[PDB]
This record gives structure tokens, C-alpha cells and sequence, in this order.
């Protein structure tokens, strides 16, 4: 044994979140799974890195014909990843309360920089899947403690939990009445189908206009509570979002969001573990050269790895980045604008340092999209003590820097050796910044890809949204095609399910 | 109330999973090992130990960083009848420090288990393994047999005491 087996039921290429969930599901159902990756770490474009690991990651973006048997043809795979672009790095801190770049390097292992900036809702596809499958035992979570809004070009905490409201007076009593009344209504908008009657055909932002709501509250709801594309979302879509938001409140904290200790990057490994636990065989630093197609049936028969080994399988799951440019000549990708910052203070300073916040900045110019800002504190185990890790994300328009620096500039001020009259009133300092674009291959039809056999499935990378619903949904959909009528990631066996005398 | 995370490292086939099952379940065999929990007394203090199995991801040296996060103690196991599993002890130790980034890594609690001593065709000498264990900042060395349950209980008593040290320091 210990020699890699030459046949499996399922072969999965890429250890991104979607891929790992589907590998877990197949393995859990009883399929012999082989899960490979070309990188030396798990995650693919869902990974997180130590500071030193990130600099190495940055770098990059700045043997089988004799195995093809009779009656077969090959579909070469990609050998070079091209999902990242426009990498821009800036180090404002000094090179060697003042955090120098040298301190960052020394404590580099205290950082866990996610390539993907998302959050978990108290209830949703991923969290519900973590609890049901028990993959949740593999992680610890932190609660988001603050919802922030950006109006008038200024930061401010938005009261959400019906309590948080009555513990503040940032709103008149005429607006508060509109609030409870409006929220209590959204919490069950489908019970009063007379409030969004004719607005069904129109968008949500449009709908909010003609409501018993000022512009202020109309703002908070539209950008901080619903958080939906105020343009690319109709009334229903908008109300449904608010309901989701509100219902998730108070389940764990004063907001509807949780963040995994050590970062989003832990999620794919959690699922990969479940796959392993149930028999999955893992191989990192293990690329596949090509797919082997049966000229007769037209089904994919096997793969040939970088070592020249033929490995047979019934189903083949491949993450988009591994397909050749030829296989992808017609695909129209979208892009994700990302920015990672290491700061020495919170966007909104307070006594209680260890806070995890999410700020929403609406698009200012046409053609651009809402920017999501997530602030992590050291106790989230993603950055060293004394700093904050801020993640900015938005669907792309132009390059990452062009799309986001504008927002970074309004919230942070580049570190300098210029002491100001009073720092406590000064904007937080930016010590180090990274900008980059990531390919968005989500919501792309299978047929957009050329000549891929029917038993070859494709996984997309991450999307630009706040949650992981796209990662779960596609996995679930895949499982339905590979294992018809089978509980998806059922809960592992338990002696307590059926209690006897 | 104190929870300790202990991981057991080493090449495939040395007995890691059996050492875990023998310690917690007092049962030996010859699929599906994940992690076991055991309540133990360390010098009168009550602690909880959480043993994490590799789920076989080391078969192709594919253990990820998640697996090492916050480990309080790292058990390094080798097969006394397979000299090559002893030579990889350094590589597994280096890997642990790389992925776990523990506080004060030069004094991190490593316990080494020379397993399968019940087998007659031993290839690695007790003295040799002790010299290496000593050279590595004097880490504890126990010779065990998961099959005959020899030295496992005592080996884990030290693993537990050392785990609690790292967890408290
Ligand atoms: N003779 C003997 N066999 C053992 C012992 N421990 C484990 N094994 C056997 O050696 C093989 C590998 O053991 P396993 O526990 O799966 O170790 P792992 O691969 O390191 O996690 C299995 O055939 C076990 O039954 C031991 O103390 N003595
Ligand atoms: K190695
Ligand atoms: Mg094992």
C-alpha cells in the first residue's frame, strides 16, 4: 500500500471551499475520493496566509503523451494559475506604540490573511451545514460586535438589536417609531402582502422611497440592514434580505454575524478533514497534467498526474483555475476587487479594543459597486497584538487600487513620522496595504466550457458577496448529479439518535 | 476546567491511531478515527485532553496548518522496526514549528514514542533514539506497544503533564 491507488470513484482537483464540501459529501456517502492540489497549502483562492506566506504568494503574480492509451485523447490542464492580477503593495511603516515593518515580519506568524473576506450569518447554508455534519467541531467562532455605516462620508455605529436602539439616542423618536414599526414589519413582510404590492416589479431602493421612513433610516436599512444591491435587487429581494438580517440577530451576539478564529481560510480544511475522516486520500503539491477521454463513449476515464501515473475515476471535479485557456476560450469572467490592510487602530476608535466590525460603503460613482469593509482585531487570531486587519471587497469596475484606494483614504491615514497635535482624534494609521483583483468564476454555466465530458464537473472560485451560499449551493447541486437521492452530508453516526430501554 | 489539544505526528504506519485508541479506549485492532477526548488527573489537577488523529492526511505529507493550530503538546511517533520512520522525526518536528508557531518554540513540549517494541526485529536502538531526543532540548522518550498496551498509559501521563505546562505558561 502507501503507493497512490490507481482508481477511485471521485477525483477532486483543487481544495477551495466548494471542492472540499463536495469531496466531504462524496466521501461521507461512501465514495472513494482522491483530493489533489498543486499548491503546498489548502484553500486555493480561499486560503489564508502568514505574513511571510502572503509575500511568497504575492511573488508569483508580480511527460504524459506516452500514457495516453489506445482509443483515447487528452484534455490538457492548466499548468499556471492566472486568477490574480494588478497586485499593488505599499509599506508605510518604517523599515525597522509605533509598529515598524520589522515587528510585522518578526510576528508574521501572528497573521492569517484571508484571500477571501466573508462572514457567516447566524443561520444559513454554511453554518447550518457545519452544525448538521459536525464539521463545526473543527472550528471556533467570534461574534461580530459592530455594524457600521458610512453616510455623509463619515463612520458611525448603527444600532440594530432592538435593544441597541433603546441604549442610544442617535435617532429622533419620530424615526425610532418608524424603525420598530418598519423592522417588526420586515421580520414578517410576507404576512402583509399589501406593503410591497405593486412594487414586486420594481427594485427595493425604489420601494423604500414611498415608505414611512426618513432618508437617514432609509439609508441604514438599504445599506446596513438589507445590504443588497440597491439597484440590482427588487422590493422582494430587499425585504427578504432585511428579514434574514433581523432573524439572525441575537442568536449569538448583538449582530447577525460570526467570524472563524484564524480566518475564513480554516473552512475548506474543516471540510477536507471530514473527507479524510471518511476515507479521502489527500495529495498537496500534486498536479494533474491532463484528462483522458474515451474516444468511443466520450466519457472522461482517468487523469494523468505530474508523475506519469494514470488514475481512473467515475467522476471528475475540477476548480475553474485548473482548466486550460483553450477549454475556457468562451468564458466571460468577472472580477473581485480586494484590499488588505494592517492598521494600528480601529476605523471607529473606542475603549473596547477587541472588536470585529463590518462597514458598508455605497458606490459613489456610476458603474461602481458597494464596498464591504471588514475589521478584525487580534483576538480573532488573524493579526498581531497592536494592529487590526482590515479587508475591503467589491465587485470590480477597474483595478483593485482604483476601485478601493478611494475608500482606504477616507478611513485611514498612511503612517508617518509626523507627530500630530492629538492622535486620539486622528484617523487610524495604515501600516501596510495590499490591493489585487481575483477572478470571479461564480455563476458560470457548465456549457460555457469547451468539450468537457458529462462526467467532468466544474467548481468556481469565490464570489464577491458577503456569504458562502454560492459555495454550498454549487456543491449541493453537484452532489445531486453524482449521488442521486442520498442525504447530502448527513450527520455522522450516533448512539443517542435512537434511545432504548 | 482546562482543555488541552494534543496532536500525534509521524509517518504513516507507525501506530499513531493505535496509540490513541489504546490510550482512550484500551482497545487494539487488526476506519474513521477523528479525535478522542479523555478526562485525566495531572498532579491532582483535573484536565481534559483532546487527541487529534491525522485522518491519514500524512500518507502523502498533506497535513494542513489548521491541524496544528493551538497544539499544547506534539507527540512524535516512529516504528522501532522501521529506521526510516525514525530519520523523519526531525522533518516532522520542523514542520510542527513551521505550522504551529508556538510561544517559545525552543521549549515546546514534544514527547517521542518509539512504538511497536513488542516486535522482535527492532532496528532502532534505545540509546540512539535517546541521544537524538536529548539533543533536541532534552525531550522525553518512551518506548511503547499499542498492541500489548505497554507504556502507553504512563507515556500519556507525561504527555498530559507537559501539555498542561504549555497550556498554562
Ligand atoms: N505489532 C504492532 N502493530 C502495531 C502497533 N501499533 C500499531 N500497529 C499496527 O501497525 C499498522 C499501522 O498502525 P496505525 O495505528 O494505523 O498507525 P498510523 O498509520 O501511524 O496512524 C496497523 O496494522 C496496526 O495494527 C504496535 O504497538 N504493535
Ligand atoms: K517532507
Ligand atoms: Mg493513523
Amino acid at each position: 500500500a502507501d503507493n497512490l491507488p490507481s482508481d477511485f470513484d471521485v477525483i477532486v482537483i483543487g481544495t477551495g471551499l466548494p471542492e472540499s464540501i463536495i469531496a466531504a459529501a462524496c466521501s461521507r456517502s461512501g465514495q472513494r475520493v482522491l483530493h489533489v492540489d498543486s499548491r503546498s497549502y489548502y484553500g486555493g483562492n480561499w486560503a489564508s496566509f502568514s505574513f511571510s506566506g502572503l509575500l511568497s504568494w504575492l511573488k508569483e503574480y508580480q511527460m504524459w503523451q506516452e500514457q495516453i492509451l489506445e482509443n483515447e485523447e487528452a484534455i490538457p490542464l492548466s499548468s499556471k494559475d492566472k486568477t490574480i492580477q494588478h497586485v499593488e503593495v505599499f509599506c508605510y511603516a518604517s523599515q525597522d506604540n509605533r509598529i515598524t515593518y520589522s515587528q510585522i515580519i518578526k510576528e508574521g506568524r501572528r497573521f492569517n490573511i484571508d484571500l477571501v473576506s466573508k462572514l457567516l450569518y447566524s443561520r444559513g447554508l454554511l453554518i447550518d451545514l457545519l452544525i448538521k455534519s459536525n464539521v463545526s467541531r473543527y472550528a471556533e467562532f467570534k461574534n461580530i460586535t459592530r455594524i457600521l455605516a458610512f453616510r455623509e462620508g463619515t463612520v458611525e455605529q448603527v444600532p440594530c438589536s432592538r435593544a441597541d436602539v433603546f441604549n442610544s439616542k442617535q435617532l429622533t423618536m419620530v424615526e425610532k417609531r418608524m424603525l420598530m414599526k418598519f423592522l417588526t414589519f420586515c421580520v414578517e413582510y410576507e404576512e402583509h402582502p399589501d406593503e410591497y404590492r405593486a412594487y414586486e416589479g420594481t427594485t427595493f431602493s425604489e420601494y423604500l422611497k414611498t415608505q414611512k421612513l426618513t432618508p437617514n433610516l432609509q439609508y441604514f436599512v438599504l445599506h446596513s440592514i438589507a445590504m443588497t444591491s440597491e439597484t440590482t435587487s427588487c422590493t422582494v429581494d430587499g425585504l427578504k434580505a432585511t428579514k434574514k438580517f433581523l432573524q439572525c440577530l441575537g442568536r449569538y451576539g448583538n449582530t447577525p454575524f460570526l467570524f472563524p478564529l484564524y480566518g475564513q481560510g480554516e473552512l475548506p480544511q474543516c471540510f477536507c478533514r471530514m473527507c479524510a475522516v471518511f476515507g479521502g486520500i489527500y495529495c498537496l503539491r500534486h498536479s494533474v497534467q491532463c484528462l483522458v477521454v474515451d474516444k468511443e463513449s466520450r466519457k472522461c476515464k482517468a487523469v494523468i498526474d505530474q508523475f506519469g501515473q494514470r488514475i481512473i475515476s467515475k467522476h471528475f471535479i475540477i476548480e475553474d483555475s485548473y482548466l486550460s485557456e483553450n477549454t475556457c476560450s468562451r468564458v466571460q469572467y468577472r472580477q473581485i476587487s480586494r484590499a488588505v490592510l494592517i492598521t494600528d487602530g480601529s476605523v471607529l476608535r473606542t475603549d473596547a479594543d477587541q472588536q470585529v466590525s463590518i462597514l458598508t460603503v455605497p458606490a459613489e460613482e456610476p458603474g461602481s459597486f458597494a464596498v464591504r469593509v471588514i475589521e478584525l482585531c487580534s483576538s480573532t487570531m488573524t493579526c498581531m497584538k497592536g494592529t487590526y486587519l482590515v479587508h475591503l471587497t467589491c465587485m470590480s469596475s477597474k483595478t483593485a487600487r482604483e476601485d478601493l484606494e478611494r475608500v482606504v483614504q477616507k478611513l485611514f491615514t498612511p503612517y508617518t513620522e509626523i507627530e500630530a497635535e492629538n492622535e486620539q482624534v486622528e484617523k487610524p494609521r495604515l501600516l501596510w496595504a495590499l490591493y489585487f483583483n481575483m477572478r470571479d468564476s461564480s455563476d458560470i454555466s457548465r456549457d460555457c466550457y469547451n468539450d468537457l465530458p458529462s462526467n467532468v464537473y466544474v467548481c468556481s472560485g469565490p464570489d464577491s458577496g458577503l456569504g458562502n451560499d454560492n459555495a454550498v449551493k454549487q456543491a449541493e447541486t453537484l452532489f445531486q448529479q453524482i449521488c442521486p437521492n442520498e442525504d447530502f452530508c448527513p450527520a455522522p453516526p450516533n448512539p443517542e439518535d435512537i434511545v432504548l430501554d | 476546567k482546562v482543555l488541552l489539544k494534543v496532536i500525534i505526528l509521524g509517518d504513516s504506519g507507525v501506530g499513531k491511531t493505535s496509540l490513541m485508541n489504546q490510550y482512550v479506549n484500551k482497545k487494539f485492532s487488526n476506519i474513521g478515527a477523528d479525535f478522542l477526548t479523555k478526562e485525566v488527573m495531572v498532579d491532582d489537577r483535573l484536565v481534559t485532553m483532546q487527541i487529534w488523529d491525522t485522518a491519514g492526511q500524512e500518507r502523502f505529507q498533506s497535513l494542513g496548518v489548521a491541524f496544528y493550530r493551538g497544539a499544547d503538546c506534539c507527540v512524535l511517533v516512529f516504528d522501532v522496526t522501521a529506521p526510516n520512520t525514525f530519520k523523519t522525526l526531525d522533518s516532522w518536528r520542523d514542520e510542527f514549528l513551521i505550522q504551529a508557531s508556538p510561544r517559545d518554540p525552543e521549549n515546546f513540549p514534544f514527547v517521542v514514542l518509539g512504538n511497536k517494541i513488542d516486535l522482535e526485529n527492532r532496528q532502532v536502538a534505545t540509546k540512539r533514539a535517546q541521544a537524538w531526543c536529548y539533543s533536541k532540548n532534552n525531550i522525553p522518550y518512551f518506548e511503547t506497544s499499542a498492541k500489548e498496551a505497554i507504556n502507553v498509559e504512563q507515556a500519556f501521563q507525561t504527555i498530559a503533564r507537559n501539555a498542561l505546562k504549555q497550556e498554562t505558561e
